[PDB]
Order: structure tokens, then sequence, then C-alpha cells
RNA sequence: UGGGAUACUACCCUGGCUGUAUGACCAUUCUAACCCGCCACGCUUAGCGCGUGGGGAGACAGUGUCAGGUGGGCAGUUUGACUGGGGCGGUCGCCUCCUAAAGAGUAACGGAGGCGCCCAAAGGUUCCCUCAGAAUGGAUGGAAAUCAUUCGCAGAGUGUAAAGGCACAAGGGAGCUUGACUGCGAGACUGACAAGUCGAGCAGGGACGAAAGUCGGGCUUAGUGAUCCGGUGGUUCCGCAUGG
RNA sequence: GUCCUAAGGUAGCGAAAUUCCUUGUCGGGUAAGUUCCGACCCGCACGAAAGGCGCAACGAUCUGGGCACUGUCUCAACGAGAGACUCGGUGAAAUUAUAGUACCUGUGAAGAUGCAGGUUACCCGCGACAGGACGGAAAGACCCCGUGGAGCUUUACUGCAAC
RNA sequence: AUAGGCCCAGGCGACUGUUUAGCAAAAACACAGGUCUCUGCAAAACCGUAAGGUGACGUAUAGGGGCUGACGCCUGCCCGG
RNA sequence: GGUUCGUGGUAGGAGAGCGUUCUAAGGGCGGUGAAGUCAGACCGGAAGGACUGGUGGAGCGCUUAGAAGUGAGAAUGCC
RNA sequence: AUACUCGGGAGUCAGACUGCGAGUGAUAAGAUCCGUAGUCGAAAGGGAAACAGCCCAGACCACCAGUUAAGGUCCCCAAAUA
RNA sequence: GGGUAGCGGAGAAAUUCCAAUCGAACUUGGAGAUAGCUGGUUCUCUCCGAAAUAGCUUUAGGGCUAGCCUCGAGGUAAAGA
RNA sequence: ACAAGUAGUUAGAGCCCGUUAAUGGGUGAUAGCGUGCCUUUUGUAGAAUGAACCGGCGAGUUACGAUUUGUUGCAAGGUUAAGCGGAAAAAGCGGAGCCGUAGCGAAAGCGAGUCUGAAUAGGGCGCAUAAGUAACAGGUCGUAGACCCGAAACCAGGUGAUC
RNA sequence: GGAUCCUGAGUACGGCGGAACACGUGAAAUUCCGUCGGAAUCCGGGAGGACCAUCUCCCAAGGCUAAAUACUCCCUAGUGA
RNA sequence: ACAUAGCGUGAGGAAGGCAGACCCAGGGAACUGAAACAUCUAAGUACCUGGAGGAAGAGAAAGAAAAAUCGAUUUCCUGAGU
């Protein structure tokens, strides 16, 4: 309340809408994949057991942030272009389940 | 009981990564004959909530 | 029947002679050219003088009756 | 005889108007719903009620739902602030000046004025220019019109108040034009916030100019009003199982 | 003449329960009359059923004058009772920061028992009087304020009954 | 001891009545009378959601409502709103 | 532990504490007299705390922590 | 010897007088309204008899010590009948 | 002896009366209504210490942001005086 | 019992005492200085407010959220809720969920970037300059009567015409 | 097995007016009330938030049903920083 | 006229109370909040009335969904102040 001066929130317009079908992915940066042993097949189920992602909202997306050392086989619902390149640049294969 | 979010505010502000509030500008419906194209370009962008205003309203939009 | 006046417009010098300014710094707010745009200084649409480059502000005589403001890097 | 013709003609058609498919619309009559604060009889030792029979009324009235109108009869409320008490009067936003004490800012129901627009050029650019007034001479022609010479820093002009500017003009002509552009924007001013102001420069694509260059309206500073809600145009956005 | 209007106030009455100016003016009444009575009409702003103008009778009605009468008064005196006062019995109340509680002139939140400078003043009571304690009583009813109430009004807004 | 003071003149209200229990008794209200108007009887009007009532066991010489207020003389003009 | 500069204060911010009732644990007092109450010339920088004596006649401190119905001179306060 | 930044917590939005500079007013007001400085507010002490706002000056506590400020030194009344 | 009851009665009308209450009775409840107003708010010492302004406000004796106070933390061509 | 008093205080004889033994106690001739307390105020000794006195009682609390500081545990993680078990225990079990670990965008989406934009431009918000989370305690805020007392009023159901 | 027959009618639903749904008529599905209109009826019908189509899941207009939940005038035994 | 109404007799049953609680239904405020106020809030609350029962209500899909499936209702935690 501003003692009758029109409050800030009414001086400015409402914006946008909420999407009923909004997908939010559980994010996994490369750095945490170094945790795993070399030549290992990283699944969502393996990513929740280990305790890296607890709730797999809409799916698991792999993002680049950090740098991967080990040569893995990572299967996730989505990969960033950079993440895919980086997983491969190390000497691994990405699959999109 | 839980605090209630101010819904008017929740439809107008957006919380940034650093925890500030971003807002739109006012004078951006109608009466556009009365504003310059420079004014229009500027008013079209987003803005941050001022320190003074933020102090007054932050509890209204916690959560 | 009186009782009216407009808001004061805060005209006059905004940077001192000998002060370092960044490009775009308003040097003088004015109606018309009380002071003229010197070297590395522009005159805006409302007659506002602004630095076009970084440097030091210098208010100078133009010749007898007139005055200019320049920005020297 | 005329731009249109006459008859036959067929698509038709205009005023009058008959048959034939509808239809509500009135209008009158009818009785059997409904009604009777009518009579007689019964329940019944009852001026209630109900029943039976007459009479009256009748597709109305009454009653339900829906709709328009009237509607302080009754209800809930609103009916501003400033103010040398309040009321009455005046004022309320914006621009310019003085007050304002040679930065900025600065009050009073202090002193003065303006605004709620205008301009397709009164904008942009290129080129060229110089105003007021007076004196003297001269047809209509007068104190004053249009010529001519001289003197004239501006005594003019600048769409419009005032202040600050402006004669390398920002004033006045002419040619071509639409930068009165789209995306922006280092950085600054102003400022409680909301807003407001200036901006080099970058990109796109232009106008004028031989080029240099200037141009994101107008000499500058008023000419405006948030949000919510609605309308219109666009749209590589969403679309509540899926396609819409 | 002339402008306007739907039409421009008739009779009666009029300085009035109505007249601002105003104690209008004139007359009457009084030694002297802002009131009263009678006239006059320039009716600020009477007027015909929110009736006009009269009017016998009536009125704890209002107004002016007179006679009677009188302590109403000149201007106060005396007497009676009740209370007061003294004694015996009984015995409240409002109020109350503590008080050993003068005056003057000043000062000060601009009106002082209490501050200053002076001036007065032995201690304790009783009968009396009210100048002060901005005395008591009552969170001023006037006045303003409150985005307080309530009652009332209407061609305020929105409604509702009823028709 | 107990038992009207009176007169002249004016305003208002005709009159007897009525009223602010507890600051106003009056010139206020009422009133008889006047006038307008509504009402054909399951009357109009009024109370009630209704039934049921009042009106009225009345019926236009009656009933409801508005205004005026005995009586006398009267009651003008305007229907644009 | 010294040195230097400080230490008026309303609204108000900050800090450290006193005391009250109750709980826990530890350790005590008390019919050879508890609490309360009365008095006093005692102690601490304050809130406060002891001691001695009278009254009283059965309960109460202290330490450390914890929890609060935790402190009154004003409310035309209520009894 | 402070500034600035970011956080937690406020209170304040009746001001007053004095001096100076202005308006309003009558070149009145202990008037009103600004600007500027001070004091009061929230400041005890000394002076101005008394006297928030003037002059001098800032109270941590104790002392029967001292020196000064405004203002004073005949008596009330400390100090010069200098 | 009875009748009329509060969004109501009753009123020869005064806002008049309805249990010493009436411009809308009393009582209980909603109810601890609301009160930008007034009053009040209880132990101690230590350190610091304001404001009575601007802007906007159905705003003017209220509020909000800013200014001025306080506590903590940060950071350096020290930017303050 | 010659005195002018917010009643004390400082100085101080005299008289009277004798202690928690202290540069002690009671009283106070006389002298200096000295306008209660509270509230509210620009300013109150105030001739502004409140209190007769004494005593008792009498006002920021709790719950659930938010936020910030302190503390502790664990830490790129942290933590369980209801519930089961039980003694109105303690553990154990319970990972559903919540917060954090990634942002940008109205959104599709893309992701250490993203949005805007024709842009490989500039600019916004982010990253590069990782710490959170659970619990308790302090401060403040929100919803609740929310520090306490106080209207006039409003509405609902009843009770009253013994006045 | 599927020749035939049955499987809740003034119902469902719709218009109009309201209400309940967190959902204030809204683009308003779903549920109920008043009023008026008014289906299909296994080759059938409903829903998936206007609506149509597809798919999916259901079979209304009949009824009954313990426990886990609420509260305590009571009784018994206990508890309380 | 049959008969119906009516009238009589005999069986069954009801009636009233309350735990100032909880439950379901019919009817349903205002103060208050919105810094005014009318939509909205308070609140389907208070209150009145009826029905109850030891509990009531709900309940065996013309359901929830759309991870591809679940399998009556109720209550708690959560979702989410979304
Ligand atoms: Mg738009
Ligand atoms: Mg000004
Ligand atoms: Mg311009
Ligand atoms: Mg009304
Ligand atoms: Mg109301
Ligand atoms: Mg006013
Ligand atoms: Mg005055
Ligand atoms: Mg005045
Ligand atoms: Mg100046
Ligand atoms: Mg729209
Ligand atoms: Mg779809
Ligand atoms: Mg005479
Ligand atoms: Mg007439
Ligand atoms: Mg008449
Ligand atoms: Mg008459
Ligand atoms: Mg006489
Ligand atoms: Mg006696
Ligand atoms: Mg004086
Ligand atoms: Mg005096
Ligand atoms: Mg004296
Ligand atoms: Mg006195
Ligand atoms: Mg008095
Ligand atoms: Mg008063
Ligand atoms: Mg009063
Ligand atoms: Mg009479
Ligand atoms: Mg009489
Ligand atoms: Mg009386
Ligand atoms: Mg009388
Ligand atoms: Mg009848
Ligand atoms: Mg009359
Ligand atoms: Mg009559
Ligand atoms: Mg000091
Ligand atoms: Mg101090
Ligand atoms: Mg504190
Ligand atoms: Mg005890
Ligand atoms: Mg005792
Ligand atoms: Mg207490
Ligand atoms: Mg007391
Ligand atoms: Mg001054
Ligand atoms: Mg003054
Ligand atoms: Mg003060
Ligand atoms: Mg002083
Ligand atoms: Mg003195
Ligand atoms: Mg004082
Ligand atoms: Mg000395
Ligand atoms: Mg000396
Ligand atoms: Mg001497
Ligand atoms: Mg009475
Ligand atoms: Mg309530
Ligand atoms: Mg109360
Ligand atoms: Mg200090
Ligand atoms: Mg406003
Ligand atoms: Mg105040
Ligand atoms: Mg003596
Ligand atoms: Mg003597
Ligand atoms: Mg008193
Ligand atoms: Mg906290
Ligand atoms: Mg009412
Ligand atoms: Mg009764
Ligand atoms: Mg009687
Ligand atoms: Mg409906
Ligand atoms: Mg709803
Ligand atoms: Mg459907
Ligand atoms: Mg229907
Ligand atoms: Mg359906
Ligand atoms: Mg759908
Ligand atoms: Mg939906
Ligand atoms: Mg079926
Ligand atoms: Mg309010």
């Amino acid at each position: 309340f501003e003692g009758g001066q029109l409050p800030l929130f009414r001086r400015i317009p409402k914006r946008g809408f909420t999407n009923i079908n909004r997908k939010e992915f559980a994010i996994v940066n490369l750095d945490v994949l170094n945790r795993f042993e070399d030549g290992t097949e990283v699944t969502p189920e393996l990513l929740v057991e280990t305790g890296i992602i607890r709730n797999e909202k809409s799916g698991i997306k792999i993002l680049s942030n950090g740098n991967i050392e080990k040569k893995l086989t990572v299967k996730a619902n989505k990969f960033s272009a950079a993440a895919k390149e980086a997983i491969e640049a190390a000497g691994g294969k990405t699959e999109v389940i | 009981p839980k605090m209630k979010t101010h819904r008017g505010s929740a439809k107008r502000f957006k919380r940034t990564g650093s925890g500030k509030l971003k807002r739109r500008h006012g004078f951006t419906s109608h009466m556009f004959a009365n504003k310059s194209q420079k004014q229009k370009r500027k008013l079209r962008k987003s803005a941050m909530v001022s320190a003074g205003d933020f102090k007054r309203i932050r509890q209204m939009v916690a959560k | 029947s009186n009782g009216r006046d407009s808001e004061s417009k805060r005209l006059g010098a905004k940077r001192a002679d000998g002060q370092f300014v960044t490009g775009g710094s308003i040097l003088y707010r004015q109606r018309g050219t009380k002071i003229y745009p010197g070297t590395n200084v522009g005159r805006g649409g409302d007659d506002t003088l602004f630095a076009k480059t970084d440097g030091v502000v210098r208010f100078e005589r133009m010749g007898r009756d007139k005055k200019k403001v320049s920005v020297y890097p």
C-alpha cells in the first residue's frame, strides 16, 4: 500500500501466459558424468540410483557446462548440441531414448 | 496459515537469476500518437524493479 | 488569477572545466546556444552539449561575445 | 415520330386483384377446464369448509416462469481537497518569466502570461539570399499599397506565451525529396517511484549533394493521461486425450 | 410607444405575526411614546381555499392605554414562625498531587498563593461575605476535523416492493 | 372563614376541545362547514406472503384520500412547463 | 595489559544484566525455627543482594540450564 | 577522518525563536511563507532580576583545590568605593 | 378485563408515546464490530542518536518511497572533510 | 507562637543518642539554592490533561507462513511428511514431497547461454567470480482480536402496551 | 451361442431465470433448482473444460452398505515446567 | 340409485425432551475488509427451522486418466498459495 498513490503493480501491464503442456527437463552437466567408470552405459535409471537426478521432470537433458574425460555411452531424452559433440569428442555415443 | 502470493504482482513481475524482479513498462497501450518512436523503442523493453519499490513489495511475491 | 509556474528544468553546466568525461556525458543543458559545441562536442536537438569522445572538458572564449565547450583527450 | 417502338415474342414488370399451400392476426359465438364474497340440498344443532344440483362468469380471470415500463413507497450508499477557522468565491495537469539571495533546487489563496495544438511544408537536403523603419523622387494613390536610390547589427523575423538563442543565420527564396526511417544504442542528465530528457556510434535500406557531408521531424523548452477492460490488423507462439 | 411572456397581480388589504432602508411621514395618546392606535402608499419581499378581506361571541393567547389598588418603587422600618447560632443525641456528600497556601509590580504557554524584586504579616479558632483558586458538576451541545454514525429529502447513483 | 377586579382599543385563532409525561398550551392540532378527487361493490383505500380481514354486516345522500377551516362578502389572470 | 580519542540526550537502534513463578539435574538449609512479615547505621556501578534481631510456625534457597500469566505510579482503569 | 556499497531495525512528515537575505502584510504582529546560519526541540551549568529559542558554554562520578568565558567588582552579592 | 410490537405499533400531529430508554424500545447473540482518534503500556545500566523535509496521495493531525538515526558485513588511486 | 514555606537540598550551631563502627544515628536555630509527577506539546510550575490515599489486579502473546542474523549437523547436496512401531518415549522404518545443484524466453523452445533482431552487431537477464539445506534461537513482516481499554452505530433471534 | 426380446422418459438434454462448482457468464465444460420445450433407447447412450471429428474410458435417469473421520452432556483410570 | 364422503369401534404408531457439541437439510444477515463504496468480502458464517445418528454425509464408475494405465467412498500428508 502507498497511501492511495496507485501501487507499483497497477502502474505496469500483465505479461504472457502459462503453457498447459510446458516440459521442464532434469539437467545433467557433463562434469558429474566423470563420476562414472570408463566404457560404462549411463541410463536415466543409473542417473537416479547413483543419486545425480532424484526427480526426472519431463526427462533428462545433458548440457555441456564442464568438460568430460571418460569414454561413456550416455542415453537421455535430450542433449544440447555442445553436450552431444563433447560426449563424442571424448570417444562415446549418445542415444535419444 | 501460509502467506498468500499477491496474484496481481505474480502476473506482472518475473524473478531473475540474481533474485531481482523484472517488470514491463507502463505507457505501452494506446495513445501511441503521443509518444515518439524513440520513446516507443525504449518502453517496449523490460525494466528492473527499483530498490525502493523492491523493499516495499518483496514479501508480496516471496514464492 | 496567478498561482502557476512550470517545473524547473535543471539547466546549466553538468561537468566542470578540467574534469575527465566519458563519451556521451552531458556537459551543458540550455535553451538555445548560451554556450556553443566546441571540438569533440555535439549539440543535441534541445541544445544539450554532450562529449562525443572521452577526455577533459574545457570552457573557452569563441571571440569577444560567445563561449564554447570542448573535450580534449 | 425517338437516345428509347409499335406486332409476334420470351426473361420479365408496374398498378389493381381472383383461384390455390401456409400462417399467424383479429373479432364474434360456444362449454367442458378454471373461478364465484350467488341460490337450493347434504355432511350438520356450522354466516368455515367440502360435496351434489341450479344459476353466473369463462379460455378471460387467477396462479407459475420470463420480459419491458413506472417506481424516495422502501433500501444501500456517494456527495473531493486546498483554505491565515469553515462556508461562499477561486484553484487543481502542463509550459515560460519574476519572486530565487550570480551552480542546481526553493514557499505563499505571491507578481505576470500561455497550453490541451498546428504544419505534406511551417519536415529533409542542396544552392542562393537579408530584415524593421526613415529620408528624397515618383500616375491612379490618401499618414500608409507597388517602383527607385541612400542610411540602416537588427530597431525585423522566427506557426503559437515567455525566456534563452539565431544575420557562417535558427530569418527569406527556389530545385529535388519523405530520415516526420526499421533494428538499436557506449554513455550521460533528471529523478522517491512511475515516468521524463539527451546521445556519439553500429547495422539495414534510403533522400539531397559533384563531393565533404547532413537527415531517426519543426530555433529550443507546452500541445497530454497510467493500469484493467474492450475493438481492429498482423503473427516461423500456446491450443486441457489427439487433429482442429 | 417599445421588448419580452403561458400570462404579467383583479378585488381587497398594506411600514403588516410580512417594510431592509426605518424610530419612514403625518396625526392621536404622554410633560416626554424606537412600542400602541389612525392615516398615507416607493408592497426591499401582501393578495385571494399552503385562501383574501371582515367579523358578534369566546381565550390562564399576544399587544397598547385607563381606573381601582397597593412595600413594585422613592427607601426602607418593625414584628411572628422555620432554619441559622449554643448545648445534648445521631451523623452523610460532592471534591481532594503533596501543601507551613499574603499583597503589589513584573515575569512566564502572552491573566501566578507557589517564579523575581519589593511590601506587609505573632500562633489557633468561631460567626459572616463570595473576589480568586481560569472553583465543583458534565472527555463543549457552539466551531472545525473523521474517506465516524444516524434521521430526513430529491429530477444524486444503484437497487427492491408494488403496480 | 370561604365566594368576580373592572374598563377602552388592537393582532391572531370563529367557538367547547387537543398538544411537546419531565423547559414551549400557543397564533400550533382538531373542529363544524367548503372544495377537489377516487370508489358500481369480491368498491376504492388499508393490513397480510397468502388465507383471512378492516372498509361494512355499509352501497355514491356511501366510503377512502388531498387541501381549506364557523359565519359574512368574495375567490381575478395563466394549461407554455 | 598499555596508549590515544571519547562518555548531555527525546523518538529510536544496539549491547550487557537484575529480579519474579515454574521445571530438570546437582548440591544444600530448615522445629536448635522454612517462607512471609517488621526493624536496622551492611554490600554491589544500577536493577538489586546479604547479615543480625523481633514476629511467624513449615517449608525454602543455591549452582547450571530451560520455560514464561515475568516487574506498574498514572488508563475520568477494575475490586 | 571519514566516504561508498549490500543487508537487519527504526523513528520523523504539528516545529519554535534569533540573526541575515526576500515575498505576503502597513518596510505592522511573539504574523505568515521561503532561503541561510545558530540555539531550543533532545541541553543541565554561568549571565540577561525572574525569562525553551539571546550572550557565554556542553553535565561519566567524587573533592571544603586551581585557571578562565559572558557578565561583573558601594551594599543586598563573590570581586576595584581601581 | 382485553387488542395493536420495533423493517413494527399508536399519534385532535409534538419527532409525540410504546415500563424513569425513542429521528426508531429492551435483551441476548454476530462480538474482542470497526476507531488513520484520545488515553494507557510495568526492571536497570552502557554505546550511538534523529526528524518535524521532498515527492505522490478523497491527501493534508494518516500513509508510502526518498532524506536524516542505528546494528552487521564488504570492498579499495581512499573515494570523505 | 516576627514568620511568606513544591517543603527538600547544601552549609550549620545547639541538644539528644550510641551503630551491621562507619571521616556514625535523631532533631534542626540560622544561611544559600530550589516552580511536584505524568501525559501532550514549537513551548507546560503551569491558570492544559490524569491521579483522594494505600493494596491487589491491569497492556507486543501464541499458531502457522515469509524474510534476515546467530548457532549446530551434513554438504553438491540437504531434509523427510502423513504414517507404522512404541511408554502421550527413544530409535528404527517411511524419499511421496520440498529446497538447492542453470539460466534465458510471453511461449514453442534453446541451454552457459538465451531473448530481442535480417545480424556472425549491439543491448537485457544470466554464466564465467559453486553453497546449499535441516533444525533451533533473536529481529521484523503477513494471516489471525494480534499491545490494552473505549464509541456512536449495523444485523439476527427473542422479551415488553401492569407506564 | 447372438434369430428375436430387455437393460430406469416427461427422463437425458436444450432455451430462459438462478444457484453450486476455487471458477463472479465468462470461450464455460461439470452439478442442481424453477419454468417452458423435449431425445436416442444397442446399428444405442455419456464423458475426456465451448464445439466437431477420431480415439480412449465409461453405461445415467432405482436402492443399500462396515472401517479409516467429527464431536463429548457423561463414566472409569490417569496425566500436566 | 349403486356408492362415496361422513360417523363409530378395535388394533398398531406418533407426539415431548435434549450435549449451548459433532452431522445433514430448508431459510439466511450485518458490522467488517476493499484504507470511501455499489460488484466482491465478511459467509453460506451467526442465527432460526426441520431431520436425525452414534456418528452423520459419501460410496461400488455413464469415474480418474492419457508416464499406458488405474479400479467404490471417506480421512491424513503432498501437490500449492501452484
Ligand atoms: Mg497493445
Ligand atoms: Mg517552482
Ligand atoms: Mg525535436
Ligand atoms: Mg434514501
Ligand atoms: Mg455498509
Ligand atoms: Mg477542507
Ligand atoms: Mg486567521
Ligand atoms: Mg478564512
Ligand atoms: Mg539560481
Ligand atoms: Mg483480449
Ligand atoms: Mg486438444
Ligand atoms: Mg404621534
Ligand atoms: Mg386561485
Ligand atoms: Mg392558493
Ligand atoms: Mg386562514
Ligand atoms: Mg405606559
Ligand atoms: Mg450538636
Ligand atoms: Mg510577557
Ligand atoms: Mg501576572
Ligand atoms: Mg514575590
Ligand atoms: Mg495553582
Ligand atoms: Mg470549572
Ligand atoms: Mg471533547
Ligand atoms: Mg462531543
Ligand atoms: Mg382557539
Ligand atoms: Mg379552551
Ligand atoms: Mg414540556
Ligand atoms: Mg407548560
Ligand atoms: Mg377482501
Ligand atoms: Mg390551515
Ligand atoms: Mg373538512
Ligand atoms: Mg560531556
Ligand atoms: Mg549517554
Ligand atoms: Mg532493542
Ligand atoms: Mg514459594
Ligand atoms: Mg504478613
Ligand atoms: Mg503481567
Ligand atoms: Mg492504584
Ligand atoms: Mg530565519
Ligand atoms: Mg511565528
Ligand atoms: Mg516532541
Ligand atoms: Mg540551557
Ligand atoms: Mg538566575
Ligand atoms: Mg522543558
Ligand atoms: Mg572555579
Ligand atoms: Mg582569577
Ligand atoms: Mg563583597
Ligand atoms: Mg419513557
Ligand atoms: Mg464478526
Ligand atoms: Mg469492544
Ligand atoms: Mg553522543
Ligand atoms: Mg485519487
Ligand atoms: Mg503527530
Ligand atoms: Mg520566635
Ligand atoms: Mg517585625
Ligand atoms: Mg482530577
Ligand atoms: Mg526468524
Ligand atoms: Mg438498515
Ligand atoms: Mg407480546
Ligand atoms: Mg388498562
Ligand atoms: Mg443455468
Ligand atoms: Mg462461485
Ligand atoms: Mg460435453
Ligand atoms: Mg431447465
Ligand atoms: Mg453433458
Ligand atoms: Mg478436450
Ligand atoms: Mg480448465
Ligand atoms: Mg446402462
Ligand atoms: Mg476503511
